[PDB]
DNA sequence: TCGAGAATCCCGGTGCCGAGGCCGC
DNA sequence: GCGGCCTCGGCACCGGGATTCTCGA
């Protein structure tokens, strides 16, 4: 939901970082810089998919009580 | 004798009852305090070549032992633990004759 | 390979509260040794405290566990 | 009138001149003012363990930093034989406009971990405000529910400084049964907790306790039975309501409980011990549970 | 306890290491260096009593003690 | 229950005190709170400590009359912190 | 708040002719006005 | 959630510390990129666990494993009971 | 500005230069340092610098000196035995450049 | 207004003995004399401050209103000085 | 009609102050 | 075998588990 939202302002982020770029190489760093936070972006996606295997446990802690 | 001095202070330090099997054993830890350090204070008054141990050459150490900071100098030390009559030796007071 | 001179000259220099001290090369390369060692003792310390845990990664927590006797050590 | 009036009041309690209180229903007290709902709620459903507290000489409820010093300052002090004291006027539990009004005492612990909690209230207790000089802010309740250790402390400081003394409040058998017909004549609703009659037989070898829990409706159809006239409960109508359990009892157990006396009567209104751990306040009748209390803590003092 | 020993100090410093020349007043200071480790040692002593919560300090918690506050001691 | 420690103890009196500490799969087996059973060897009657009540005591009841070859397990509803004094109860040995 | 100051030079002259080389009471001027009057 | 976006911008100034380190020839134009990703903190953080996050992640992933064994034993053991 | 520009410029020189030392020492033990595991040892290594800064500068000025010689180093590898060891060989070999 | 006139002419007397008998004493080696640096600490106590010296200088003088009790330093940061609050 | 969530009756599992024991004078 | 010392333990007040009973698949 707002993940989506984030990466979108990440992206135009680094889209207005370009438009004020100078060079090719800070162009460089700045697409690592990029690749780094969409890592980050995943980490988030990551600790979103931990909330539903918690609610997968959550689940799964009442199907074998059940 | 000075070892049971400090056990008793630690009594008075530790603000809690301990075991008198735990004071030989921090008697053996102050017998290698001293172990480190009266070798501690042989090595860093050799480092300013110095025979003696001069009040400088052990605040050097206490800043090893980062207890002498630039907030908290020797001599503020020796306000918070030392009774006054023994910092009179220690920390220059002043009559135009400072210690 | 190492940490060289005209860097140990700017990192140890930054940390100097005077401009007017400086480092020798004879004391400066012993200076890149000593951090050297800092890194290979840290790391030692830390894969020695994994092999304790049985560990193939370094982890976050095994760092922060050996600094209260890295610090303290080094 | 300064002391010949409390002497001529000694005279008449003495005196025990038809006593039987013929005593309203404890009436629905919708909370006076301010009544902080916060404090007071968390001061609802709280054991208060009650004393009887003679009037204290010159207070003032303008003065509570210098005593909440005070007392902080004497209760570490007895630790040397973490701490905060935080005086608080509770604006509301008082009966009459004339009434001074309660204060409470908490041995704030860090965080609001209030391991205390006193409480001295004088609400419907005008048998006391007219009969004392202006000097003495009366308030003939003490409520500990701290340990008894922090109330035997506080009270000392209290007696120290207030010549204030700290009598603890014992319901007697015959007060409690008459709370206990009062609060299931209540006019509540969704009863929260069963009426408890928790007795104890005067054996001298042995110990044992009954508590006659009944049904918090059934009691009220119970107390319907002998109700008789409205607006005010009698002697009579609680006495036939506690013979009626007494016939309800000896009926089936064939023991009779009047043999034995009560020790703490739990309502849906306020539970009610005997030796002092009593108030228990369930439900918000405080106004009327705490008139019936001061009104037995004027008994104690006067 | 409000008492620091001159004599003892001394014959400890003469003891342990022969060739020294303590100063007037060193060996104060020195005094004075194992008030404050044994301060530590008092203080981390307490947090590890606090770390297995025994009420008493025991064997147990002055050698784990040691180990971290004598080394840290160390010049 | 896949992970309980039950730990039984064959007393001299012919009595078998069982001692159960619970757990669900989801967790480890709890020492804190554990539920002693002090099933007497050959008797119908097994005392039980009334710990918690839960989900567990069905399933004490259901093991206790499965491990011994019985088929129904009843609670006797008699509940008192003396088993010495339930032991005399439930076997009528107090008076002879 | 004056006499707030003089509780204050006052007792930092009972703390200033005592630690210092006071030679306090044999001298005349100091003797009155050391032994200051509360 | 403050202090955890401090540890994402502590992991983007470690992968600034590997990217300084690859570059070290941009000092004034990654001072201008230290900027924008200062300015990306002030436009992140300023309009708003994760060691635990993946570590506890990590053991709860194998507590479900095994949950599943646990529903593949008793679940099988009951088909075995009710299959008697 | 300055101090940022200073420090985190060094940051980067101490990572760069102590991620070629992850790979010399990663050999060693088959171990892999994760990208925190360097950005934590590398910035331990400043903190800790920062500490070898503070005490060498008053370890000169101890001696009543302003140059950093190798005893003041020799007292900084006082510390601890194991690398006192260490850096008595390593400091002959000092001495033989 | 007596006893104003009367606590006034004791303040007079304190403090003319104060720059008195502190020629006893007297300034020797900025430094700052103690009796400008006790007076600064003195101004900032009356209204309150526990720096009231930020560290004074001549560390023998800064000690010696200490061991007196004249002034006391701040339990946490021992570099700003208090004067004891005689009040 | 039924399945998960919340509250709350029933009794713990805990907190904490008197009683009993125990070691100098 | 007592003097100020200390340690179990009945009583009791506060914290989660399963039954009520309301709502969603």
């Amino acid at each position: 939901k707002e993940l989506n939202i984030v990466l979108p302002e990440f992206e135009k982020t680094h889209l207005e970082h370009q438009q004020r770029i100078e060079s090719k190489v800070c162009k460089a760093a700045i697409a690592t810089f990029y690749v780094n936070v969409k890592e980050q972006f995943i980490k988030m996606l990551k600790e979103s998919q931990m909330l539903t295997n918690l609610k997968r446990k959550n689940a799964k802690m009442i199907s074998d009580i059940e | 004798a000075g070892l049971s001095h400090y056990v008793k202070l630690f009594s008075f330090y530790a603000k809690m009852p301990m075991e008198r099997k735990a004071l030989e054993m921090v008697e053996k830890c102050l017998d290698k305090y001293f172990q480190h350090l009266c070798d501690d204070l042989e090595v860093f008054a050799a480092h300013a070549g110095r025979k003696t141990v001069k009040p400088e050459d052990l605040e050097l150490l206490m800043r090893r032992q980062g207890l002498v900071t630039d907030q908290v100098s020797l001599h503020v030390l020796v306000e918070r633990h030392l009774p006054l009559e023994y910092r009179q030796l220690l920390i220059p007071c002043a009559y135009s004759g400072n210690s | 390979s190492g940490f060289r001179k005209e860097l140990v000259s700017r990192l140890l220099h930054l940390h100097f509260k005077d401009d007017k001290t400086k480092v020798s090369g004879d004391a400066l390369q012993l200076m890149v040794e000593l951090l050297k060692v800092f890194v290979v003792e840290a790391a030692v310390r830390g894969v020695r405290q994994a092999q304790a845990e049985d560990a193939l990664r370094v982890d976050v927590d095994q760092l922060e566990k050996v600094l209260p006797q890295l610090l303290l050590d080094f | 009138t300064p002391l010949q009036k409390r002497l001529e009041s000694v005279r008449k309690q003495s005196s025990f001149i038809l006593t039987p209180p013929r005593r309203k229903i404890p009436q629905c007290s919708q909370l006076q003012e301010d009544v902080d709902p916060q404090k007071v709620a968390f001061l609802l459903h709280k054991q208060w363990t009650l004393y009887s507290l003679t009037p204290l000489y010159k207070f003032s409820y303008s003065n509570l930093k210098e005593y909440s010093r005070l007392l902080n300052a004497f209760i570490v002090a007895e630790k040397q034989k973490n701490i905060k004291v935080i005086f608080s006027t509770l604006l509301g539990m008082k009966g009459t406009q004339r009434d001074p009004e309660a204060f409470l005492v908490q041995i704030v612990s860090r965080e609001g971990k209030v391991l205390w909690t006193g409480w001295f209230c004088c609400v419907f207790g005008d048998s006391l405000l007219e009969t004392v000089s202006e000097d003495f802010t009366c308030l003939p309740l003490f409520l500990a529910n701290g340990a008894e250790s922090n109330t035997a402390i506080i009270g000392t400081w209290f007696q120290k400084t207030f010549d204030c003394y700290f009598s603890p409040l014992a319901i007697n058998a015959f007060n409690l049964s008459w709370m206990a017909a009062m609060w299931t004549a209540c006019k509540m609703d969704h009863y929260v907790a069963t009426t408890e009659f928790l007795w104890s037989v005067p054996c001298s070898p042995q110990s044992l306790d009954i508590s006659f829990a009944i049904h918090p409706e059934d009691a009220k159809a119970l107390w319907d039975s002998v109700h008789k006239t409205p607006g005010e409960v009698t002697q009579e109508e609680v006495d036939l309501f506690m013979d009626c359990l007494y016939s309800h009892f000896h009926r089936h157990f064939k023991i009779h409980l009047s043999a034995t006396r009560l020790v703490r009567v739990s309502t849906s209104v306020a539970s009610a011990h005997t030796d002092g751990k009593i108030k228990i306040l369930c439900h918000k009748y405080l106004i009327g549970v705490l008139a019936y209390l001061t009104e037995l803590a004027i008994f104690q003092i006067e | 306890k409000r008492k620091a020993p001159r004599g003892f100090l001394k014959r400890v410093f003469k003891r342990k290491k022969p060739q020294l020349r303590l100063e007037k007043s060193g060996d104060l200071l020195v005094h004075l260096n194992c008030l404050l480790f044994v301060h530590r040692l008092a203080e981390e002593s307490r947090t590890n009593a606090c770390a297995s919560k025994c009420r008493v300090i025991n064997k147990e918690h002055v050698l784990a003690a040691a180990k971290v506050i004598l080394k840290k001691s160390r010049g | 229950l896949k992970n309980v420690t039950v730990s039984f103890r064959e007393t001299e009196e012919n009595a078998v005190w069982i001692r159960i500490a619970w757990g669900t799969q989801y967790t480890k087996p709890n020492q804190y709170k554990p539920t002693y059973v002090v099933y007497y060897s050959q008797t119908p009657y097994a005392f039980t400590s009334s710990s918690m009540l839960r989900r567990n005591t069905p399933l004490l009841g259901q093991a206790l009359t499965i491990a011994s070859k019985h088929h129904q397990i009843v609670k006797m509803d008699l509940r008192s912190r003396y088993l010495d004094s339930l032991k005399a109860i439930v076997f009528k040995q107090y008076n002879q | 708040m004056e006499i707030k100051i003089t509780t204050v030079i006052q007792h930092v002259f009972q703390n200033l002719i005592l630690g210092s080389k006071v030679n306090w009471a044999e001298d005349p001027a100091l003797k009155e006005i050391v032994l200051q009057l509360e | 959630s403050k202090s955890t976006r401090d540890h994402l911008q502590t992991m983007m100034e470690s992968v600034i510390m590997t990217i300084l380190s690859n570059s070290i020839k941009e000092k004034e134009e990654i001072q201008y990129h230290l900027n924008f990703l200062k300015k990306r903190l002030l436009q992140q953080c300023e309009t708003l666990k994760m060691e635990d996050l993946t570590n506890v992640s990590s053991l709860l992933n194998m507590e479900r494993a095994r949950d599943k064994a646990n529903e593949e034993g008793l679940a099988l053991l009951q088909e075995e009971i009710d299959k008697m | 500005q300055q101090r940022f520009s200073y420090q985190q410029r060094l940051k980067a020189a101490v990572h760069y230069t102590v991620g070629c030392l992850c790979e010399e020492v990663a050999l060693d033990k088959e171990m892999q340092f994760s990208k925190q595991t360097i950005a934590a040892i590398s910035e331990l290594t400043f903190r800790q610098c920062e500490n070898f800064a503070k005490d060498l500068e008053m370890f000169a000025r101890h001696a009543k000196r302003t140059t950093i010689n190798t005893e003041d180093v020799k007292l900084l590898a006082r510390r601890s035995n194991s690398l006192l060891k260490y850096i008595t060989d390593k400091s002959e070999e000092i001495a033989q450049i | 207004k007596t006893k104003m006139l009367n606590i006034k002419e004791y303040k007079e007397k304190l403090l003319s003995t104060l720059g008195e008998f502190l020629e006893d004493h007297f300034p020797l080696p900025s430094s700052v004399n103690l009796i400008t640096l006790h007076e600064m600490l003195e101004i900032l106590i009356n209204r309150l401050p526990y720096v009231k010296i930020s560290d004074s200088f001549w560390p023998p003088y800064v000690e010696l209103l200490l061991r007196n009790g004249i002034a006391l330093r701040h339990p946490e940061d021992p570099t700003r000085i208090r004067l004891e609050a005689f009040h």
